[PDB]
RNA sequence: AAGGUGAUAUGAACCGUUAUAACCGGCGAUUUCCGAAUGGGGAAACCCAGUGUGUUUCGACACACUAUCAUUAACUGAAUCCAUAGGUUAAUGAGGCGAACCGGGGGAACUGAAACAUCUAAGUACCCCGAGGAAAAGAAAUCAACCGAGAUUCCCCCAGUAG
RNA sequence: UGACAGCCCCGUACACAAAAAUGCACAUGCUGUGAGCUCGAUGAGUAGGGCGGGACACGUGGUAUCCUGUCUGAAUAUGGG
RNA sequence: AUAAUGGGUCAGCGACUUAUAUUCUGUAGCAAGGUUAACCGAAUAGGGGAGCCGAAGGGAAACCGAGUCUUAACUGGGCGUUAAGUUGCAGGGUAUAGACCCGAAACCCGGUGAUCUAGCCAUGGGCAGGUUGAAGGUUGGGUAACACUAACUGGAGGACCGAACCGACUAAUGUUGAAAAAUUAGCGGAUGACUUGUGGCUGGGGGUGAAAGGCCAAUCAAACCGGGAGAUAGCUGGUUCUCCC
RNA sequence: AAACACGAAAGUGGACGUAUACGGUGUGACGCCUGCCCGGUGCCGGAAGGUUAAUUGAUGGGGUUAGCGCAAGCGAAGCUCU
RNA sequence: CUGCAUGGCUUUAAUGUUUGAUGUUCUAACGUUGACCCGUAAUCCGGGUUGCGGACAGUGUCUGGUGGGUAGUUUGACUGG
RNA sequence: UAAGCCAGCUUGACUGCGAGCGUGACGGCGCGAGCAGGUGCGAAAGCAGGUCAUAGUGAUCCGGUGGUUCUGAAUGGAAGG
């Protein structure tokens, strides 16, 4: 559960770094609350483009 | 019934074996939960009753994808 | 087709003999009530309805339809405006029964070991779900042993051998 | 059939028969369905592993192999069993 | 003879089977060979020699071979080298099966039972007649007022005597009964933890139990019906025609 | 959301009760009373220390072999048995 | 003897991390057999708002303890019974 | 002739075998000259394969250890046997 950010966030805010966030605290907060999302390797590239 | 709405997942029977070998019938049993879920592309929470793994699968293949899955098998939802 | 009206079963009254007597076969028609029973109920074969129809004697009774679930559509539509859930209608299909064979979910003990726990009986008996005319299995991430074979299934060997 | 019938009766061998409905084959009509060539693609919470069981003739045994309740988790043809 | 078992009598039925393996005997075929299995089939033929047995043994084995193993090695020693096998058919044994037939007490599985009884839930019914006289009350007496006291009134109680009703202490009768649990004479309770009609709920290692292991349909230290099932029985019983050694 | 009981579970009883309540256990109207023993077994309390499960996997040893060699033998890395 | 103003690729311990133990705080999984709202004239369920609780509780797998609550069994033979 | 007593030197309380016997239902147990290799004591003939003899003991299975080119599931090894 790597995911791409969205805003800023706790100690590794970045509007869309690559970070590595435990799961619970990516699937029931951060996502649910538009703060991040998967990178599915589809998602890596349009976070990685910019 | 205990049955994991992802992965079918349900109780098996296998045995317990004391140190002398004796069989005593028995069940393993799934590691359920039932889970809040948002979907977003429904602008919803949907709350299945899921495994782990289950739930590791939701992360992995992404939830609107196992939602696929059981509407297209029909599960109720 | 020359004789017929099932049997116990006579009798009555009939029907027929050259083709609508009977009898046999194909396809139709009728097909009360209960029973999955499906309009609601219920002590099975009964009680009671809503709505539609029906009467030169247009009341009350008779008949038809109204279960549930699924899929699809349509129309409706909360907390919440959107949107959902919810609700009505409609079209389809399901439901119950049935000898074994078949696949699947569960799964004994007697017994054997000259006792008994491991082991056996045995994945048997039994319960359950499901399906077909058969079921299942099946087109090598298989074997072989440096030579080669070429899906699955069944029969005889291999052998009561190796383990 | 009044006792044991090739020639009494009903049959049997053999040869024939269907107005209708049907099983089965073909042949087509209607519906639904896709064929064909070029260029591609090649089945991840999976394989494997840890724990617990179960299956394989095989009782965990030096035990390969298969299945998975549980926690994990690759390579991708120069790759993998 | 037994006073030890079994048989009232007759008739009919009633117990060593079947299949597949293996070995021995007989017998048959062929013979250092014998024989095919499935299957094909002109279907008891014919085909099919996959295969099985035998012709070589010894050694755990590699391996060697009329020898081989043992040991560094045998004067040796062990097992082998000299006699034929094999396939049918009949029979004697054995193996696996219910394996000669009948018989348990039980264990497991799925069902059917609270029309008896236990307890509980709901809704209805019953208790002739006669006693006892609790709290309280009233009025006099009595207290400073209460206390207290006498009458009268009142009508308490798992209260009293006693029918219906509910019980079941004694005895006799009955014991192939009138009755698989009663009759007669006495006995207990009889406004209560009473008794009763109807209907309901509880299910088998479970119910219910003012507790006896009581009751759960004349069944209870684990109900009944069907099933596993021909459980198992080193025990008891029985085991059928004749003659010869 | 009691303990507790039926129940794979949902739930239900306990109770539409709430410590003057409810369950369990022993004793058994009343009167006068109920002495000694906590070593054993049980129960209650006990944040120290000793021993101790799954788990985690340090270290040591073995197997294999690129390489080294004439071979005796050594054995990188990986994979493995332990 | 060194420094305080001035002169031609570590133990004695601490800032960024990947990681345990304990303690506080938070809400966002999870609980709610509090309250209100809708489905809905409904003490079931669901959805919703909210208060409370809160990474606890509870549950799955694994695991040490306890375990006649329950089950299957064993508990020798000789013997002047 | 001591098997009894004392002393010197010693490892025959040795390895491979074993004619022939005894004794057991059997599993087994016992006695044994002699052959081969190597050894001790003795000048030598010789004697020694434990003790004056008869009690001093435990089948199989499972497993440990050391040895062993005998086996090694494609082949070389290894595990295992
Ligand atoms: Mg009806
Ligand atoms: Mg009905
Ligand atoms: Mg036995
Ligand atoms: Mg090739
Ligand atoms: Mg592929
Ligand atoms: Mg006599
Ligand atoms: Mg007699
Ligand atoms: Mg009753
Ligand atoms: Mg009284
Ligand atoms: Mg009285
Ligand atoms: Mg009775
Ligand atoms: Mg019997
Ligand atoms: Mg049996
Ligand atoms: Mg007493
Ligand atoms: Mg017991
Ligand atoms: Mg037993
Ligand atoms: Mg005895
Ligand atoms: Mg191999």
């Amino acid at each position: 559960m790597q995911v791409i950010l969205l805003d800023k966030v706790a100690n590794l805010g970045s509007l869309g770094d690559q970070v590595n966030v435990k799961a619970g605290y990516a699937r029931n907060f951060l996502v649910p609350q538009g703060k991040a999302v998967p990178a599915t390797k589809k998602n890596i590239e349009f976070f990685e483009a910019r | 019934s205990r049955v994991c709405q992802v992965t079918g997942k349900r109780p098996v029977t296998g045995n317990n074996r004391s140190h002398a070998l004796n069989a005593t019938k028995r069940r393993f049993l799934p590691n359920l939960h039932s889970h809040r879920f948002w979907v977003e592309s429904e602008k919803r929470f949907v709350t299945l009753r899921v495994s782990a793994k289950g739930m590791r699968v939701i992360d992995k293949k992404g939830i609107d994808t196992v939602l696929a899955e059981l509407r297209a098998r029909g599960e109720k939802y």
